[PDB]
């Protein structure tokens, strides 16, 4: 949330917003197109990412997956999977719309 | 599983194991839902389409993959989408 | 290995890839047309027996096509003429001079495949070379110092018995 | 030794049946007779043998075997002891109704799940109250008798633990389970 | 190795990354760096086991399992040490 | 070992065999019940009522 | 007479505790079995991807069988060696084996560690079904 | 290449090879009736002694429905991109010298068969 960008805040129209490592949110497709928008260099540092219509636990799983995938891609480990609950996958699949991954 | 998966692949492999868990899709477009519905069987497609009617006109080409697997000797006639042909021949064969 | 090749029976069947029968009444214009150049170099019944031999079997048996050709000539005594070349290992056999010659060439091709020996001894089907690691089948010698010394030397086994020829 | 054998406990030797219902059903389930076909149609079709009698050919053998298994599992036209074998590689369907075929009952597995549910077990716990018996379990399409020729085409799970198995189950196409 | 705790204050959750041994108020320092939180505003609660007054991460409540990228371990937060403990 | 169904009769056995290589080619013969010698199979097909090859 | 009357004082038994090994020994046996099964799978993958070189005097299937039987015999030998190495001086299987009275080290190995490969007519268990030993396996399964 | 049976038309019997020296060419003649026909291919008979290297043409696609066959998802189909395929060794008597795997795509309407 602070303009020194290693913590970025992101909101889903829910009370439970989430603030995450930008370096561990680096694998987002849309971090290159709505924080790295028409011009870089302090467009990113605003850290008001006001997404809509996502329940809190869903994007908690999504951004925990962000940290998960960033530190489990190009590391010494490549095997592990992601244990999502079966029902929430549906609404998590709409998160699959947003983040281009 | 010595494989890396992104969010699309993770969600669709979990859902590709438990198609049966789907009751109502909410508002997902078919273009997103295209993988899990192609690895599926026609009774489950009937269940999905009769809980999630808005998908019907999207899934008809999918029914072709079923039709040429269950009625491989057949072709549609004109004014016959593949879903209604599959249901008509399926009920005719059961009768 | 040279002795093993000289002992193991080698028919033409062990080294032949294929045999085909053709109607070629004019060797000046070969119908197969892949053998035109060397047949025209050489240049008769209109029936042709074209024998193609595998590369690997003709190599590891250490056989050259001249040996097969002279084996043909010794087997039949110029009852039939066999030309050959390679640079595909190609033989071409005709029968010079009421049992039409196609079934006679049938029969001599059966004789080719079964009843002809290239190298080795007829009753011996397979020869297994080995170097024994035990003293049961070694060459024990008495040295100049006077000990019994076991010498590991290559020994052969057979699957048939032709002891006197061996 | 080896020449005198004994039955396994659930082994049942088939008693014999008339091929006539299966033959009639095959005649009007799109199988064409041998008398009415040109030989050119035999190369791509599936030969159908009923008690070793080549009676015709079929163009869609997979749905035919699905239909025949559905008929036998609900104790329709095909009785339970009839053996039906699809030699898939050799394009043949052999139906045996004769006596002397030794078979055994196996639980039917569809999509890595037993068709035997807790409702069947609960009904069988009160066998002398519900009048639910083993024959009702056969008629339910839960168990079926597989002989030695059909067993050579089935895929047996040794236990239901082979069904409820994770990403590498060693087989995802189990058709039957040992009781 | 890693660490994974959802620093959960009802409607605000902080993310962290650290290793199996670090003083537990350095967590408050790394919250302070970007979220401008004085140590009064950083009364971290217990884990399922009681919290670490000895002030390291390799002490009670934290194991090698709680550094799970598959799913972390969460607990509530109160941004006041003695006065009030505000939830929602 | 052919035996007619729906009846209790002895089984009649037919042997459609092929001769060994050791003969210009190897031929298919038929050992029929109540026939002393082996019969070539094309003769059996012609006697069944199909003369053309 | 003298030894049979001293055996009244000493006594000799066999029990289920003579069939038990150490937990470390069980771990070693399971590790050896796992490694040998992995080796058999690797030889299977080499033969399946046409990377298996035939040995002189034998065809490809018989060289594969020789390699697999060598791996499994090494497994049975190593697990048996660990089984005898686990045995105490009070072990009665070991007592009857080193006395020469009854049994062998193979019997101790089969009781404690690994029964081993079953052979019919000198080869492994044949494909009595269509390319399957039993209908509980998949077709063309050449694993242990 | 192989040579097949060429049939007569008058009696539908077998045509046997023969030569005419007046035209000095090759003809397939029927010797039940008096039919004759000029022969297209000069090859009368061919051995295929070591031409058993191919087994793909004898495989049929129906083995994709075999539940006892091993299935893999690490060998995608080249013709259609389906992820799943059955694999099996050759079932011939020529398979004593090879444990080579053949693969058949399990997607319907494709039936593509390949090797390794
Ligand atoms: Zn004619
Ligand atoms: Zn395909």
């Amino acid at each position: 949330e602070g303009p020194d960008a290693m913590y970025v805040k992101l909101i889903s129209s829910d009370g439970h917003e989430f603030i995450v490592k930008r370096e561990h949110a680096l694998t987002s497709g849309t971090i290159k197109a709505m924080l790295s928008g028409p011009g870089q260099f302090a467009e990113n540092e605003t850290n008001e990412v006001n997404f809509r219509e996502i329940p809190s636990h869903v994007l908690s799983k999504v951004c925990m997956y962000f940290t998960y995938k960033v530190r489990y891609t190009n590391s010494s480990t490549e095997i592990p999977e992601f244990p999502i609950a079966p029902e929430i996958a549906l609404e998590l699949l709409m998160a699959a719309n947003f983040l281009d991954c | 599983l010595p494989k890396m998966m992104t969010l699309h692949q993770q969600c669709i492999r979990v859902l590709k194991n438990n198609i049966d868990s789907i009751f109502e899709v909410g508002g997902v477009p078919y273009s997103v839902l295209e993988p899990v519905l192609e690895r599926c069987t026609p009774d489950q497609l009937y269940r999905i389409e009769e809980y999630n009617h808005v998908l019907i006109e999207e899934t008809d080409q999918l029914w072709k993959v079923h039709c040429h697997r269950d009625f491989k000797e057949e072709r549609p006639e004109e004014y016959e989408s593949w879903r209604e042909m599959y249901l008509r021949l399926q009920d005719a064969r059961e009768q | 290995k040279d002795i093993l090749c000289r002992l193991e029976h080698t028919t033409l069947r062990k080294v032949t890839a294929n045999t085909a029968i053709y109607y070629d009444p004019n060797p000046q214009s070969t119908v197969v047309a892949e053998d035109q150049e060397w047949v025209n170099v050489y240049y008769i019944s209109p029936w042709l027996l074209r024998v193609e031999l595998d590369r690997k079997h003709m190599t590891d048996r250490k056989l050259t096509m001249e040996q097969i050709a002279e084996k043909i000539n010794a087997g039949f005594g110029d009852d039939l003429n066999c030309i050959f070349n390679d640079d595909k290992l190609v033989l071409r056999i005709r029968i010079m001079n009421k049992m039409d010659d196609d079934v006679f060439l049938r029969c001599i091709e059966s004789n080719m495949l079964t009843d002809m020996t290239l190298q080795g001894i007829e009753q011996i089907s397979k020869v297994y070379m080995h170097l024994p690691q035990t003293d049961n089948k070694k060459k024990i010698i008495i040295t100049e110092d006077g000990e019994f010394k076991a010498l590991q030397e290559w020994i052969l086994e057979t699957d048939g018995v032709s002891l006197m020829r061996v | 030794v080896g020449l005198v054998k004994n039955l396994a406990l659930m082994a049942y030797i088939s008693v014999g049946s008339q091929p006539s219902p299966i033959l009639e059903f095959l005649e009007e389930w799109s199988m064409e007779n041998l008398e009415e076909i040109s030989p050119a149609a035999i190369a791509d079709a599936t030969k159908i043998f009923v008690n070793g009698c080549w009676v015709g050919i079929h163009k869609d053998p997979e749905q035919l075997m699905n239909t025949l298994r559905k008929l036998r599992r609900q104790m329709d036209i095909i009785v339970s002891e009839v053996s039906m074998i699809r030699d898939i590689r050799e394009r043949e369907i052999r139906i045996y109704t004769d006596a002397g075929r030794i078979c055994r009952p196996l639980l039917i597995v569809e999509k890595q799940k037993l068709l035997l549910k807790k409702r069947h077990i609960d009904q069988l716990k009160e066998r002398e109250y519900n009048n639910y018996s083993w024959q009702d379990l056969v008629a339910s399409g839960v168990v079926e008798y597989i002989d030695t020729l059909e067993e050579e085409t089935v895929m047996l799970a040794m236990t239901p633990d082979d069904l409820q198995e994770k990403e590498v189950a060693y087989c995802s196409t189990y058709t039957h389970c040992e009781i | 190795m890693d660490v994974f705790l959802m620093i959960r204050r009802h409607k605000t959750t902080i993310f962290t990354d650290a290793k199996e041994s670090s003083t537990v108020f350095e967590l408050k320092r790394i919250v302070e760096g970007i979220l401008k939180r004085p140590p009064d505003e950083q009364r971290l609660y217990k884990d399922d086991q009681l919290l670490d007054d000895g002030k390291t991460l390799g002490e009670c409540g934290f194991t090698s399992q709680t550094a799970r990228p598959q799913a972390p371990a969460t607990v509530g937060l109160a941004f006041r040490a003695d006065d009030t403990f505000e939830a929602l | 070992r052919s035996c007619l169904e729906n009846s209790s009769r002895p089984t009649s056995t037919i042997w459609v065999s092929m001769l060994a290589r050791g003969a210009i080619g190897q031929r298919i013969v038929a050992t029929l019940p109540y026939i002393k010698q082996e019969v070539p199979i094309i003769i059996v097909f012609r006697a069944l009522g199909f003369v053309s090859d | 007479t003298v030894i049979n009357n001293w055996l009244l004082i000493e006594g000799h038994t066999i029990g289920i505790g003579d069939s038990i090994a150490d937990s470390k020994t069980y771990q070693d046996i399971q590790n050896t079995i796992k490694k040998a099964k992995q080796d058999v799978i690797e030889v299977i993958e080499k033969a399946h991807n046409n990377e298996l070189e035939p040995t002189p005097g034998n065809t490809l299937r018989q060289t594969f069988e020789n390699q697999v039987n060598r791996i499994l015999n090494d497994a049975r030998d190593k697990t048996g060696s660990s089984a005898q190495k686990s045995l105490s001086e009070y072990n009665n299987f070991k007592s009857m084996v080193v006395s020469g009275a009854k049994g062998s080290k193979i019997n101790i190995s089969q009781v404690i560690a690994v029964v081993g490969q079953q052979n019919v007519e000198g080869k492994r268990i044949p494909f009595g079904f269509k390319h399957r030993t039993l209908p509980h396996f998949i077709k063309d399964d050449y694993g242990p | 290449g192989f040579v097949g049976i060429r049939f007569c038309q008058e009696c539908n019997n077998m045509l046997y090879p023969k030569e005419d020296k007046e035209n000095r060419i090759l003809l397939y003649a029927c010797r039940n009736c008096d039919y004759q026909q000029e022969a297209d291919n000069s090859c009368i008979y061919v051995n295929k002694i070591t031409h058993e290297v191919d087994e793909l043409t004898q495989i049929i696609a129906d083995v994709s429905q075999d539940p006892t066959l091993p299935r893999t998802e690490d060998h995608p189909c080249q013709k259609c991109g389906h992820k799943e395929a059955v694999f099996f060794q050759s079932h011939s008597a020529r398979a004593e010298d090879a444990m080579r795997l053949y693969y058949v795509c399990t997607a319907p309407h494709c039936g593509h068969r390949w090797t390794e």
